[PDB]
């Protein structure tokens, strides 16, 4: 059952990075 | 979002995303001032892009693999959720390229991210709530066995009883404790806790309520009509405490 949790935590850390990057 | 999120596992997963939404509007649109130049987002937008269409990839799998008619209908709308946050992000990146000092684009970075939280955080709360789901069902299972309690009048009949009902209660009371643990909520963790112990320590209080029944009418005089009542308490009791542990499992504020 994990499977989708490991997919969200992906898409989570894809999130954070975005808005990492986003930091002018 | 606003709420503590319901169990550690959906708390670990989002919460480092809603903190860092609250620096960017902090940072941006509703915060200072930054009509500084967002440097090219097009390669972490395709990333998220393309995580996002991993989620759902997984999650249609879940939803045609799935025998809970709620979780079936439920997922698809995160689905969309996601999918719609996905595309303002990717028109953000467009804007950026052709203007780093896009306004349109900065309120989309913000409404996109909270979209893909909001969309997330619905879809695992689709899961968790079809998860505890099946503990109620291992819970009504129990509360359907203990009312033929009642039946049991034989020796034979009591062993045959507690064969079933001991593994049962096991069943219950590791899922209730790792369901527990999971709970971001102490109060709710310990009425658990409180209404496991109860109806755990009672088990032993009505199998030897059962026999005193059983061994009362294989034998004669009357000793009878008492045996029958604590044995009904027991029933009572334990079945209102499961019914409230039915009752903490459903409860929440959302997150």
């Amino acid at each position: 059952g994990r499977p989708l949790l490991q997919a969200a935590k992906g898409l989570a850390g894809a999130v954070s990075e975005l808005l990492r990057s986003a930091q002018p | 979002a606003m709420p503590v999120f319901h169990t550690r596992t959906i708390e670990s997963i989002l919460e480092p995303v809603a903190q860092q939404i609250s620096h960017l509007v902090i940072m941006h649109e509703e915060g200072e001032v930054d009509g500084k130049a967002i440097p090219d987002l097009t390669a972490p937008v395709s990333a998220v892009q393309a995580a996002v269409s991993n989620l759902v990839r997984v999650g249609k799998e879940t939803v045609q693999t799935t025998e809970d008619q709620i979780l079936k209908r439920d997922m698809p709308p995160a689905f969309i959720k996601v999918e719609n946050a996905c595309t303002k992000l990717v028109r953000a990146a467009q804007m950026l390229q052709a203007d780093p000092y896009s306004v349109p684009a900065r309120d989309y970075l913000i409404d996109g991210s909270r979209g893909i939280l909001s969309g997330t955080s619905d879809l695992l709360l689709t899961f968790d709530e079809a998860e505890v789901r099946k503990i109620i069902r291992v819970c009504k299972g129990i509360l359907e066995y203990l009312t033929v309690a009642e039946v049991v009048e034989t020796m034979e009949d009591l062993v045959t009883y507690t064969k079933n009902l001991g593994p049962g209660m096991t069943k219950m009371a590791k899922m209730i404790d790792e369901r527990q643990q999971e709970l971001t909520h102490q109060e709710h963790r310990v009425m658990l806790v409180n209404s496991m112990n109860t109806v755990k320590e009672l088990l032993p209080v009505l199998i030897s309520a059962m026999k005193i029944f059983v061994t009362t009418k294989n034998t004669k005089s009357q000793g009878i009509e008492e045996a029958l009542k604590n044995r009904n308490f027991t029933v009572e009791k334990m079945s209102a405490e499961i019914n409230e542990i039915i009752r903490v499992l459903q409860l929440t504020s959302w997150d």
